[PDB]
């Protein structure tokens, strides 16, 4: 049916008032029929009308067409961009301008771009408007503060100050799991110290609850973190004690999280006990075990691994070392076409 | 949902009527009349009469017909709402449903002339010319309503109650209602004569054109007329000058001083003449039969400096007006006949016949012309009495044509009509001329009664 | 610029406003084609265009589609001396 | 609303109202002043078919259009409500105006078979003149339905469309009603303006899908509704009375296929006479010949047919 | 003779009309083409320029200077005919850019600027050139570290040029050097705030030394009493460019310093006043209350040239913190300093006339020295600047000059101003402009209305279209393209249904002073005023009732409605208001008692205020004409009453209209016929009145038995010349009848 009447609606499209180009876009996002020939008609339409469009028209624009079309969701968000940092400064409603902040925050991180200008607001906004916001609404935000290369010290450190480990069922949680680590690798991602009780409080309680590829992403943000952060040092311990962890080195199928679970230990330097043998060598096992030539961020990240692994003269478990030799052979066949 | 108000959008087209007929007539201000009329729609509103044919006349001037649905719905209510039309209205509405070909368009003026005949006895001076000035566009036919009008006219002139600008509407009314009464029209004359000097050139002409135009036989207006034409040549341009010639030889009587001073004139004006009226100020003094050479050889002149734009109908007056005492100005001829053949378009089987007669008779022949024009004649001979079928027949003897698809239908039809095609005395010559050429075998039939 | 322009078109358009819904090729072509314009300049807009055009069909005109109801008592006219077919007359029957 | 909204008091007095009523004059029955004519057999009505003719032509002259002259042979079948009361009598005026407001008249153009012994078969056939067609070929006829209005094609019978445009407006009808015989049916046409985007597109997109001998309609439902596709069988004959008159007969025995209505149902055989009058014809030149001409062969044709119409094949209760 | 006008005009002068005529100087050949440049960029503001000009332009490509090339460019992107483009598609981006770096690149910041002006309402050259210039900048800066002039040419060259490269490099070389003084500081910080780029290497290295810079202002508290001129300057620019430019990284200096002044408002010098204000306007600040004119108010004198400008722009914004007192003062001191050397640039007083202007009525007239002023130089004012202009200049009487210098720039001001900006000049002028309504104001709206129809198409906003309309409107330049065009350009579904109490006020208001109803459009306006309407305030309800009824539309319920909201609210209203209510309702005849009962009140209750006696009959005539019995309650008595005591001011239309309404509903007021009749023969006696006047009188007179022997004396010999009719007699008639008597 929509086949059928799509060659109509590229026809029919520049006469679609806003409230109905939402239902249209969602419509045809849902079922993955969206065409760059109703989209560009569409988003030039509330590109020329944002001087008076129902701001909610224009955010559930931006958003429905961020993660297929990020530049014209781009576009639409810069349109009213102006109109969108006043009714985050000057409004009254705290629910409103919560869920503005939200879902502006969820197109900055689809698009991985943001102006600064609303950037700056909703920054103030929210550190204004603190003690409403459920830890997802703060982890959003930082989120967003990343993959977005934008640094702003004053929100990250009262933000980060004010998140007093007061996440959802204290002492259990599984959410923040998904939450905890970002902030992490936010903080990570630039350079602030006076977060290592943060992330301790984090993983001493998360440990049990983090699984799969979220670990080495934390893992690998606290080796940076080792860089400025000494009092990660016991949350790194946390990362090599993890029972997900050890289950995951036992039935080692995910290559790209291996590949950056290596990464962070071959910095972590935990090549000495046997534990840490025991972990590393299933590992090194499956990464060859599996058959087809390895991806190319899984290459990188192997590569660099079993560079450091070798360079390390402490592992002296010959076995082991045969194993990284191997690895680095297969990767440097595997890429020789 | 938003309905123009009538009554302010009457108000308004009044306006405009009058910028329309004042200023110059842009079709700018007409289109933009129409647009607001054609929207504008009597509806559960309660409009007076009074402002009902102002929406009609308003209408029917910027072109509105029974197409339109303003007029529709002012035609009606008409029909229905009679009594509220009183003697002020009566005459707009009358005026406006006649030239509305509509068949309600003539149901309202039959049911206005119900009620005018009645009151015909109690009209002012006005309001009596306004309706029968009225009455004149409809060509209606009720001779009451006119016989009691006239009495009007007659009972309000014996006393001098019409202006110097009535007579002509109403003389002009009555000769184009083909109404024949002495006493009316010796009352009207009288009437003018009685406003001496108040009426001028440009009030005289149309009252001598109505009176000739009536058909009165009489020689006593015919001669009182004649000293104020006399008088008023003065003063009065080309086309009123043609229009009184025709009118003075109408009348049928011949002055010797008026046709002097009148030749004077058109002497002097002979560079206006557009020879629309060349027609007329030929034909006339073809009918009258004062046969002046001295202005025949100004209009010759004057002819051909407008020959690509003769009217049709003209081409015909003036060749005919060429035949009695033509000189022969071949220079103008062979250039009217080319015409003749160019302007070939719908023309009268009159005009016809009389053109190819008088191209005939002249002994000037031509051949494109002659084929055209017996080309044309298939179409109209089936509406021609015996005589000007014989004038056809011969002119096309004279033009050498042996077609048979355009002999067979004019000898069918001359059959048709032998026992007067041959009762004619003065045809009989040109019966000898026509079997001159064509011999006794071409329709033995008529030969066979020809010899009989 | 094509054949769907025709001087009955554009016509009907002057006679009901809305002769801006041509664009400037139609207009200019309009004027090159049927008003026998020497050359309409490239430059001009639509405004210039639309006010050409009017001026040429208003002096085009050259005729009078009114039928006046007044009695104009100056007029010597000296000319004078039903099936039911071009339409469908309202009220019938 | 701002500003000095207390010194709204000065309004200049030359604001005549001018409303704009876009939309109005357009579209395709309301471009050009129609004719219609009832005339009834047993002359003095071939001169209503002259005057209206050539008024119709120097109509189309005057609007700088060109037109057809499209004559054709079937039966009228006029709606049982054209009458009232059951009053078998009506003025010739009355019913020439009822039949103009509704149309409630079924035409159907058609002759019985075995008619062909006349034409090109006797005295007709000099009147056929030369047969200058390449014999019967094969054609698709079809019509379409746009938003506003309605295209014809005409589809070779392997290939894309050979002729795509606009569709008929007959100024002029006339229904030359016979007793006995097959009713002459006369008409004006002209094609209104086409655009030629409208030409190029449905040139480009295939309309019908004929493969094997069943055919089904592949038009994009963007474009139109396929409403009528019937096989033509097509043959021309061509005369020239040193006029340039090219009197024109044609035959067309059409199978409709695809079909919207009951009245167009079974296999339909038709002639047809045409002329081509341009945009100067109705200048100078004699445009009444050609409508007379057209009348007589006309009348002539219906006549030779009149004994077989009323055979086996239908029957006429004209009394 | 016209280089010297191609410098005034680069300066940014006006040029008076007879410069104009003075530079045409029959611009024949023999001239170098560089002067024929100079004399097209001349000629483009002022009209199109001659063909004469584009033809000896085209055919004389010979040699052009980088001066000519200039000239050329600007010629091109001001002209909006496009004249030069044929020949410029030849020579696009002047395609024998053959000249390298030796022209001095100055030369190349005259190009580099020229382009910033906005394009007229095929381009590939523009990346050609773009590039071109991108390289040559990259090699002339390269050998060189002069900080402000890094800083300079970046700004230059901070138009879309630079893909994010030059400025980066630029940034990076100015912290390489890592002696970045308190000047060094603020020239980057004012060059990286015009890119409106951030760059966290610089940012973190200024940190530092805007901090030392802040701590030692906050120390001068009350230790260092010892001031620095130099060093509050500093501090003042830097609180300046970072309210404009909000960094988030200066901000804690920011907050500190606002503390600091906040809360130790003693002896702070005023140059740091302004500035201050500025970062009180951003971040939602109401420490602006008692900063300006608790501390400053009546001894701003003190402040320098440069830093009145950020005064300007603190008070015109926030209109809440500009007082009467500080308007006349600050005016006071932009007129001293105006006659001296080195005065303001154009912007500053202009923004001070501004100030002036907004109050109203609450002082006299502003001093000609700065009208006279800013009508020179006027194309070095901006384009909000003349918004501002535009829109204030109808909220004081007694303004003329500087209304005729404001309309006669909009044509050349068309391609330089956004849409909603022109709205508002537009609007803002149909104001001044309506009041004069001479001759000079008609080729300027017939020149603003072809731009604005041509590029009708770009309008997208419902307001904006509106609001030029109705700006069109009250400048008495009616057309049928202007309104014909934007009807529709007005339904379109996505400009519509963003339509709400106002651009549908305004656009019926526009349509009904102009009379182009139009059914479609109206009919939805109509359908959506009777949805939302509990909630149309005043001037809207007179804004529309008088809009729709000079167009004639009977809605039932939509003036069922209109009538009992403006009903409702009376007392908003003026008195004017309420006349112009009652007429608009009484034109058609669509009676409401309710609302003349609850409007008629108002106008008896301040009947005084009226500015004679005719608007009062007037109240009556329009009142009688809703079918609103007049012999009703004594309130239209009051009115008949204040018509009697003062029936001096009646003229003969008034008389004319009181006798109508007198005759028609049978009103046996028999002072008020006095007064008529009494009135009537005065008015004979200065042969100021009409023979239908008389007779009405005649009439209304005997109609109700009343002699008055004075009236009829000399009264009736003009009124028997419309009622007598004069049967044409001729002389021998007339003299016939002269035997009879």
């Amino acid at each position: 049916i929509v086949g059928i009447l799509l060659p109509r609606l590229r026809e029919v499209a520049p006469e679609l008032i806003a409230r109905e180009a939402v239902h249209i876009l969602r419509l045809l996002c849902s079922i993955q029929m969206a065409d760059a020939q109703l989209v560009k008609v569409v988003t030039e339409t509330v590109v020329a009308t944002a001087a008076d469009v129902p701001l909610r028209d224009a955010r559930q624009c931006a958003f429905i067409l961020s993660e297929t079309f990020p530049e014209e969701a781009q576009r639409i968000l810069g349109a009213v961009e102006h109109r969108l940092c006043d009714d985050i400064d000057m409004n009254a409603d705290a629910n409103e301008v919560k869920t503005t902040i939200l879902d502006v925050c969820r197109v900055v991180s689809a698009t991985c771009k943001g102006p600064r200008r609303l950037l700056n607001s909703v920054a103030r906004r929210s550190m204004e408007l603190l003690p409403q916001l459920t830890p997802l609404d703060v982890a959003f935000v930082l989120k967003a503060f990343h993959l977005s290369s934008y640094r702003h010290l004053r929100l990250l450190r009262v933000l980060s100050s004010s998140l007093a480990a007061s996440f959802p069922t204290s002492n259990v949680t599984k959410e923040h799991g998904l939450a905890a680590s970002i902030v992490v690798q936010s903080l990570a991602h630039f350079y602030l110290s006076g977060c290592e009780e943060v992330v301790v409080t984090l993983v001493n309680a998360s440990v049990n609850v983090l699984e799969g590829l979220n670990l080495a992403l934390t893992l690998l943000a606290c080796v940076r973190l080792r860089c400025v952060s000494p009092g990660v040092d016991p949350a790194v311990d946390a990362l090599c004690s993890g029972a997900p962890m050890r289950r995951y080195v036992h039935n080692a199928h995910s290559m790209q999280v291996t590949s950056r679970i290596l990464y962070g230990l071959a910095h972590a330097g935990r090549c000495r006990s046997d534990e840490e043998v025991a972990i590393v060598l299933p590992l090194l096992k499956s990464v060859v075990r599996t058959p087809g030539a390895l991806r190319d961020d899984c290459r990188g990240f192997l590569l660099d691994a079993v560079t450091a692994l070798g360079a390390d003269g402490e592992c002296s478990n010959d076995a082991l070392q045969e194993q990284v030799r191997k690895v680095y052979e297969r990767l440097s066949q595997d890429g020789g076409k | 949902v938003s309905h123009l108000s009538a009554r302010n959008i009457a108000t308004e087209a009044l306006q405009m009527k009058k910028l329309h007929q004042e200023r110059g007539g842009n079709p700018m201000l007409a289109q933009q009349a129409r647009r607001v009329l054609f929207a504008t729609s009597i509806a559960g509103q309660n409009l007076d009469a009074r402002s009902v044919a102002l929406l009609l006349n308003t209408a029917v001037y910027f072109g509105m017909e029974s197409d339109a649905k303003l007029v529709r719905e002012c035609i009606d209510y008409c029909l229905k709402n009679d009594k509220l039309i009183t003697v002020d209205v009566l005459p707009i509405v009358v005026t406006a449903c006649a030239t509305l070909k509509s068949r309600d368009a003539r149901e309202v003026i039959e049911m206005q002339a119900q009620k005018a005949a009645r009151n015909a006895k109690f009209l002012d001076a006005k309001d009596v010319t306004n309706i029968i000035s009225a009455f004149s566009k409809t060509g209606i036919n009720h001779e009451k309503l006119f016989a009691f009008l006239s009495r009007r006219v007659q009972t309000l002139a014996r006393v001098g109650e019409f202006e110097a600008a009535h007579l002509v509407i109403l003389a002009n009314a009555f000769s184009r209602l083909r109404y024949r009464d002495k006493f009316l029209f010796g009352a009207i004359a009288r009437r003018a004569m009685s406003l001496r000097e108040r009426v001028t050139v440009n009030e005289l002409v149309p009252l001598i054109v109505a009176f000739s135009k009536i058909g009165l036989k009489d020689p006593k207006l015919s001669k009182r007329f004649a000293t104020k034409a006399m008088e008023y040549v003065d003063q009065m341009n080309a086309e009123q000058v043609a229009s009184m010639f025709m009118a003075f030889a109408y009348f049928g009587i011949r002055y010797d001083q008026l046709f002097g001073v009148l030749t004077n004139r058109a002497v002097e004006l002979i560079d206006e003449f557009n020879a629309q009226y060349i027609s007329t100020t030929l034909n006339a003094f073809q009918r009258i039969g004062i046969n002046n050479p001295e202005l025949f050889d100004n209009l010759a002149e004057r002819a051909l400096a407008v020959v690509q734009d003769h009217d049709a109908r003209d081409i015909s007056k003036t060749v005919t007006a060429l035949a009695h005492f033509g000189l022969k100005d071949e220079e103008l001829f062979k250039r009217l006949a080319s015409h003749a053949a160019s302007i070939a378009d719908q023309f009268d089987a009159m005009g016809l016949v009389n053109t190819a007669h008088a191209f005939a008779r002249t002994n000037f022949l031509q051949q494109d012309m002659a084929v055209a024009l017996s080309e044309r004649s298939v179409y109209v001979c089936r509406l021609l009495d015996a005589g000007e079928t014989r004038r056809l027949l011969w002119a096309l003897a004279k033009f050498q044509v042996r077609d048979p698809k355009i002999l067979t239908p004019v000898f069918n039809r001359c059959l048709a009509l032998h026992y007067d095609f041959f009762a004619d005395p003065t045809g009989s010559e040109e019966i000898e001329e026509i079997f001159d050429f064509y011999g006794p075998n071409f329709c033995p039939p008529l030969y066979q009664l020809y010899i009989s | 610029d094509f054949s769907h322009i025709t001087r009955n078109t554009v016509w009907g358009l002057w006679n009901e406003g809305n002769l801006f819904s041509l664009s400037v090729p139609e207009l200019a072509f309009f004027l090159q084609e049927h008003c026998r314009v020497a050359n309409v300049d490239p430059r001009a807009k639509k405004s210039a265009l639309v006010r050409q055009v009017e001026e040429i069909l208003s002096a085009e005109q050259q005729a009078s589609a009114t039928v006046p109801q007044e009695d104009n008592p100056h007029a010597i006219v000296v000319t004078d001396y039903e099936y039911g077919d071009w339409g469908a007359e309202p009220g019938f029957e | 609303g701002y500003g000095r909204w207390n010194q709204a008091s000065v309004m200049q007095p030359e604001t005549l109202l001018d409303l704009s009523q876009a939309g109005f004059y357009e579209g395709a029955a309301n471009m050009v002043p129609k004719a219609f004519q009832l005339l009834v057999s047993d002359v003095a009505i071939r001169s209503r078919y002259s005057k209206v003719l050539q008024w119709c032509c120097l109509n189309m002259s005057n609007l700088q259009m060109d037109g057809e002259l499209y004559v054709d042979f079937g039966k009228l079948l006029l709606k049982p409500s054209v009458m009232r009361k059951n009053r078998r009598i009506v003025s010739s005026y009355t019913l020439q105006q009822r039949l103009q407001v509704n149309h409630p008249y079924t035409w159907v153009p058609t002759l019985p078979e075995s008619c062909l012994s006349k034409i090109q078969e006797q005295f007709l056939q000099p009147e056929g003149f030369a047969p200058i067609g390449k014999g019967v070929q094969l054609t698709y006829s079809g019509t379409i339905k746009r938003s506003k209005d309605q295209l014809h094609v005409d589809l070779d019978n392997k290939g894309k469309v050979l002729a795509v445009n606009s569709a008929w407006v007959n100024l002029q009808t006339a229904w030359c009603t016979h007793a006995k015989g097959p009713d002459v049916r006369l008409l004006l046409r002209s094609r209104p303006p086409i655009r030629r985007q409208d030409v190029e597109l449905f040139a480009s997109t295939p309309i019908i899908k004929l493969a094997d001998d069943d055919v089904a309609d592949v038009l994009p439902p963007e474009h139109g509704q396929l409403v009528y596709l019937s096989e033509d069988e097509t043959r021309l004959f061509e005369r020239v009375s040193d006029r340039g008159v090219t009197i024109t007969v044609r035959e067309v025995k059409r199978q409709p296929l695809i079909i919207l209505r009951d009245e167009e149902e079974d296999p339909r055989v038709e002639y047809s006479l045409s002329a081509h009058i341009p945009a100067n014809a109705a200048k100078a030149t004699d445009v009444r010949a050609v409508g007379l001409t057209a009348f007589e062969l006309a009348g002539r044709l219906a006549g030779l047919v009149a004994e077989d119409f009323v055979r086996e094949y239908g029957c006429e209760a004209k009394l | 003779t016209t280089s010297r006008a191609y410098s005034m005009l680069l300066l940014g002068q006006r040029l008076s009309e007879d410069i104009m005529f003075d530079v045409v100087q029959e611009q024949s050949e023999t001239i170098p083409v560089d002067v024929a440049a100079q004399a097209a960029c001349l000629f483009a503001e002022k009209g199109d320029i001659p063909e004469g000009v584009i033809l000896r332009l085209s055919a004389e490509l010979e040699h052009i200077s980088p001066q000519g090339v200039t000239a050329f460019v600007r010629a091109a992107r001001r002209d909006s005919s496009g004249a030069l483009l044929p020949h410029y598609a030849a020579v696009l981006n002047r395609f024998t850019e053959r000249d390298l770096c030796d022209t001095p690149l100055e030369t190349l910041l005259q190009m580099c600027e020229v382009f910033a002006l906005p394009a007229p309402r095929i381009n590939e050259s523009q990346s050609k050139f773009q590039k071109a210039l991108i390289v040559r900048l990259f090699s002339v800066i390269q050998g060189s570290r002069d900080v402000p002039f890094l800083c300079k040419v970046a700004k230059a060259v901070r138009a879309f040029d630079a893909n994010d490269e030059l400025i980066q490099f630029v940034c990076s070389s100015i912290c390489a050097q890592g002696a970045l003084s308190e000047c060094e500081a603020l020239i980057a910080f004012d060059m990286i705030r015009c890119c409106d780029f951030v760059y966290e290497p610089l940012l973190d290295a200024m940190e530092p030394v805007f901090r030392r810079l802040v701590e030692s202002v906050s120390a001068m508290l009350e230790g260092k009493s010892t001031i620095n001129d130099v060093e509050v300057r500093r501090c003042a620019c830097f609180a300046t460019l970072q309210s404009e430019f909000d960094c988030p990284d200066f901000e804690t200096l920011a907050s500190l310093l606002v503390h600091t002044v906040e809360k130790n408002v003693t002896g702070c010098p005023v140059e740091l006043i302004p500035s201050v204000g500025l970062l009180c306007v951003r971040t939602r600040r109401t420490s602006a209350l008692y900063i300006v004119g608790n501390k400053l108010e009546g001894n701003m004198q003190q402040l320098s040239d440069d830093a009145i400008g950020e005064l300007a722009r603190l008070l015109v914004g926030t209109e809440n913190l500009a007082t009467k007192e500080l308007a006349v003062e600050f005016q006071s001191v932009v007129v001293s300093r105006l006659l001296r050397q080195q005065s303001l640039p154009p912007d500053v007083v202009a923004l001070s006339a501004v100030v002036w202007l907004r109050q109203g009525d609450k002082v006299g007239t502003i001093d000609e020295r700065s009208v006279d002023y800013i009508i020179k130089w006027m194309y070095a004012i901006g384009s909000s600047v003349y918004t501002d202009l535009c829109l204030a200049v109808h909220l004081s009487a007694s303004v003329e000059s500087l209304s005729n210098a404001l309309i006669d720039d909009l044509p050349r001001r068309l391609e330089l101003l956004t849409t909603n900006e022109m709205a508002n000049a537009i609007f803002g002028l149909g104001e001044v402009s309506d009041m004069g309504a001479r001759l000079s104001h008609q080729l300027v709206a017939e020149r603003c209305s072809d731009y604005v129809v041509d590029h009708s198409q770009e309008f997208w906003s419902g307001k904006v279209i509106a609001r030029l309309l109705y700006g069109f409107s009250r400048m008495h330049c009616t057309k049928r393209s202007l309104y014909n065009v934007f009807a529709t350009r007005l339904a379109h579904r996505p400009v519509f249904s963003l339509l709400d109490q106002e651009a549908i006020s305004f656009a019926i208001a526009a349509f009904g002073r102009v009379k182009y109803l139009d059914k479609k459009l109206f009919d939805r306006f109509t359908r959506w005023i009777l949805d939302h309407s509990k909630d149309l305030n005043a001037a809207e309800l007179l804004l529309t009732i008088r809009g729709v009824s000079r167009v004639m539309l009977l809605n039932d319920q939509l003036y069922d409605d209109l009538g009992s909201k403006a009903a409702e609210k009376v007392k908003e209203f003026p008195i004017e208001s309420q006349c112009v209510l009652l007429s608009s309702f009484g034109s058609l005849g669509v009676e409401h008692e309710r609302l003349a009962s609850r409007m008629v009140s108002s106008i008896a209750e301040n009947r005084e205020e009226l500015t004679d006696a005719t608007k009062a009959v007037d109240v009556i005539t329009s009142l009688w004409s809703m079918n609103y019995d007049v012999e009703d309650d004594k309130h239209v008595a009051q009115l008949a009453d204040w018509v009697v005591q003062r029936a001096e001011e009646l003229t003969d239309e008034s008389i004319g209209k009181l006798c109508l309404v007198l005759s028609d509903t049978n009103w046996r007021h028999v002072p008020l016929v006095r007064a008529i009749a009494e009135q009537s023969v005065r008015l004979q006696g200065q042969q100021s009145i009409s023979p239908k006047c008389c007779r009405e009188v005649l009439d209304v007179l005997g109609t109700f038995m009343i002699h008055h022997q004075g009236a009829r004396e000399n009264l009736s010999a003009l009124g028997r010349s419309i009622s007598k009719e004069r049967i044409q007699l001729s002389e021998e008639e007339e003299q016939h009848l002269q035997l009879l008597l």
